[PDB]
């Protein structure tokens, strides 16, 4: 149905995302159980990790477009990522390695992430109708890999240990690399301009030096979240100051602030909603016992099923408003499940968490899939920098917010943890409802400004 | 996923017994392990447990007599039962739930041992 290189990119993307979500799915639990972090420390350290993973994506589009070439930067990103996964597996022998290894994943992700999508765009003549479908299948690829990883990685970590899990993350990257190298012939005429001139060793060295520097800076920020906080505050206030000095941009600003709220909520899946499933939900659904950490897999599950349907099925600000209302309902549903529909021992039906994640995934499908594509219709390099900066800030804020659900290690009664989750999730749902309403009110004015 | 209990038996009032729970493939370290008991003609009731991070929970009538502990090297959970009484006679089960919570009812636990008979006789020596 699609060009042959589409299937190469599909499977490279699938396996790379498998590696990443294999780590993401178990990391907060790894912080608590293996490194002995409190839930509070684990949640804020995960927040810093997620911020760097997301904020560094800005580098890889630039590196691929202008320094080394899209295909070369796919190869380099894949290698740095696999190195990071094996380093994480090695952190169990050498615990002092952990932050450097996670920073290597962050920098590796930064180099890799923007580039497969870029390549896929060049597989089609410029106004090809199949583009829309191909990109929906690309997103589905991301979420099939994520689905497999969030499903299987906690089970693997429970049965064989973290070293095995992280090494398999690395192996998934190695097999992304093998599938790319085996398929190189499919993309001989596909690439950015640097792909077709000889590689500049000068720029390659600049990219490796900066990468290593960034790996160390990431390790540091993640070990010392209290200064990452101030770094991002001063960076945010400064880039806001310089954005205000320099009106289709004002619409980009309000849409960015709304995206920040969305990412604060998205950040809860591996942290507060994860420990909510652990502590206050039954770990049995349709008669099968499951690892509760696997409940995170419900997000890609619903994306995998819902992206075709919603592809079959106002315009920008109204899609954003709807997504914000969906997210609001996910958290109000979590709160409602805890307040009214819990067992006498404090446990709630897993169908409520299935519904929380359906709502949250629909919110994702309206906002982040459809965000920077026509944030790109309103606009430049500066706003990409500001976008990634603010969303990294959003992930830090999300870790901090998750800490309000943190449970001490000595608590064992679900009736003690249930009101904490319920208070926080209900308050999140109410604030997101207020935000969704203000978004709705501004939808007409926002939609006027786009003309 | 399957727990093996060991260490039951018959003991006189005031004596002691130790139960142990071990798991096959999954490392027990990630699990709250609760000990339940069923006396003749009554329901399983929570007795005592340790969550995945050394937090403890006890039924009121076993406090000061029972101690739950964990040897994370041997991947085993222990119930040390001192000052035993006739009304402690029951089948004892260990059950395992992922995470930090020790819910009070059997339905909170997915994995169950097969059960060990503990019997405490009113026997005392002749004066
Ligand atoms: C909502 C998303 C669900 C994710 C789907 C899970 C994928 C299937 C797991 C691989 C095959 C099953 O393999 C195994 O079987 C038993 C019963 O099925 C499950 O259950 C067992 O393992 C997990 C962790 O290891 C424990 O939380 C669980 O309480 C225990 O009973 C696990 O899920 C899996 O360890
Ligand atoms: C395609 C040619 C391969 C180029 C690999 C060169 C790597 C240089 C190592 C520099 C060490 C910092
Ligand atoms: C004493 C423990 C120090 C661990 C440092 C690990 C670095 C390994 C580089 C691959
Ligand atoms: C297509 C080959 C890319 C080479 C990049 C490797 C640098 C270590
Ligand atoms: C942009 C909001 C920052 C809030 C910090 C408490």
């Amino acid at each position: 149905q699609q060009p042959r290189p589409f299937f190469m990119i599909f499977f490279v993307e699938l396996w790379e995302r498998f590696g990443y979500y294999g780590v993401q799915g178990v990391l907060a639990v790894f912080f608590v159980k293996q490194l002995g972090f409190s839930q509070e420390q684990a949640f804020v350290t995960f927040g810093a990790f997620a911020a760097l993973v997301y904020g560094l994506i800005s580098i890889g589009g630039y590196v691929g477009d202008h320094l080394l070439g899209t295909k070369r930067t796919i190869v380099l990103g894949a290698l740095v990522l696999a190195i990071g996964y094996f380093m994480t597996g090695m952190s169990l022998l050498k615990p002092d390695l952990i932050f450097i290894a996670l920073g290597t994943i962050a920098v590796g992700n930064g180099l890799f992430k923007a580039n497969p999508a870029s390549l896929l765009s060049k597989c089609y003549p410029p106004k090809d109708p199949r583009l829309d479908g191909a990109f929906t299948l690309f997103y589905m690829s991301i979420n099939i890999g994520s689905l497999i990883a969030l499903s299987l990685a906690p089970v693997i970590a429970d049965r064989f240990g973290y070293s095995v899990t992280y090494n398999l993350c690395g192996a998934g990257l190695i097999i992304a690399l093998l599938v790319y190298i085996a398929c190189r012939g499919m993309v001989k005429d596909i690439g950015s301009e640097p792909d077709f001139r000889p590689m500049s060793f000068s720029k390659l060295l600049y990219v490796l030096l900066g990468s290593v520097v960034m790996i160390f800076v990431c390790a540091w920020l993640m070990h010392n979240v209290e200064v990452a906080n101030l770094v991002l505050i001063v960076l945010s206030i400064v880039v806001t100051i310089i954005f205000f000095r320099q009106n289709k941009m004002f619409v980009a600003f309000v849409l960015m602030l709304e995206a920040v709220v969305f990412y604060i909520l998205y950040a809860q899946m591996p942290t507060s909603l994860n420990f909510f499933a652990i502590n206050n939900v039954h770990h049995e659904i349709l008669g099968f016992s499951i690892n509760p950490v696997s409940f995170q897999a419900l997000n890609p599950f619903w994306v995998v099923l819902a992206s075709p349907i919603l592809a079959g099925i106002l315009s920008m600000p109204m899609k954003f408003t709807l997504g914000m209302f969906m997210c609001s309902l996910g958290f109000l549903t979590a709160a409602a499940a805890g307040m009214w529909f819990a067992d006498a021992q404090g446990l709630t039906s897993p169908w409520f968490i299935v519904l929380v994640y359906l709502f949250q995934s629909l919110g994702e499908l309206f906002i982040s899939a459809l965000g920077l594509a026509m944030i790109a219709a309103l606009v430049m390099g500066f706003i990409l920098g500001m976008w990634f900066l603010t969303q990294a800030a959003a992930f830090l804020l999300g870790g901090y917010v998750a800490t309000f659900t943190a449970v001490p290690d000595n608590i064992t009664d679900p009736l003690e943890t249930l009101p904490v989750y319920t208070n926080v999730f209900g308050k999140i749902g109410l604030v997101t409802l207020g935000v969704a309403v203000v978004m709705l009110l501004m939808v007409p004015w926002l939609k006027r400004m786009i003309a | 996923v399957q727990l093996v209990e060991s260490g039951g038996g018959l003991v006189q009032a005031g004596g002691s017994l130790r139960l142990s729970c071990a798991a096959s493939g999954p490392t027990l370290s990630n699990y709250a392990v609760g000990w339940f008991r069923q006396a003749p003609g009554k329901e399983r009731e929570f007795v005592a447990g340790i969550n995945w991070s050394s937090g403890l929970r006890y039924k009121d009538v076993v406090k000061g007599r029972f101690t739950v502990s964990r040897d994370n090297v041997k991947d085993t959970v222990y119930l040390q039962m001192n000052s035993l009484k006739p009304e402690d006679t029951a089948v004892y089960y260990c059950a395992a739930r992922f995470g930090g919570m020790l819910p009070l009812q059997p339905s909170g636990y997915a994995n169950w041992g097969q059960g060990t008979q503990v019997t405490v006789s009113s026997h005392h020596h002749h004066h």
